[PDB]
């Protein structure tokens, strides 16, 4: 479970230069699109932080 | 003439088909910008040199 925390947290940093890459290139709409790639991520990692605290 | 043409319009619609499999490729382009912006930035080194 640490393992999918550490990879969905790295994902959410990808995503995150996506976002950034999108803003550069005056592409606002993926820029949110990546953004809410991010929030699932990050939202998805707090259950494996709570998992985690458990196990 | 006419019911041919109507046949004639069978490829004008496979192109419409291959449009929208462009369509999943725009939402890839992102990875264009990278490569187009490279292929620019080794040139000009390549022309600075």
């Amino acid at each position: 479970t640490e393992q999918r925390l550490n990879q969905d947290t790295q994902e959410a940093k990808k995503w995150e230069d996506r976002a950034k890459l999108a803003l550069t290139n005056g592409e606002e709409n993926l820029a949110r699109e990546a953004l809410a790639r991010k929030k699932s991520l990050t939202d998805t990692a707090a259950a494996y932080q709570t998992q985690l605290a458990q196990q | 003439f006419e019911r041919m043409e109507n046949k004639v319009l069978d490829m004008e619609a496979t192109s419409q088909a291959a449009g929208e499999l462009a369509g999943f490729g725009i939402e890839n382009q992102f990875a264009q910008l990278e490569a187009s912006s490279g292929v620019e930035d080794e040139l000009a080194a390549l022309k600075a040199s």
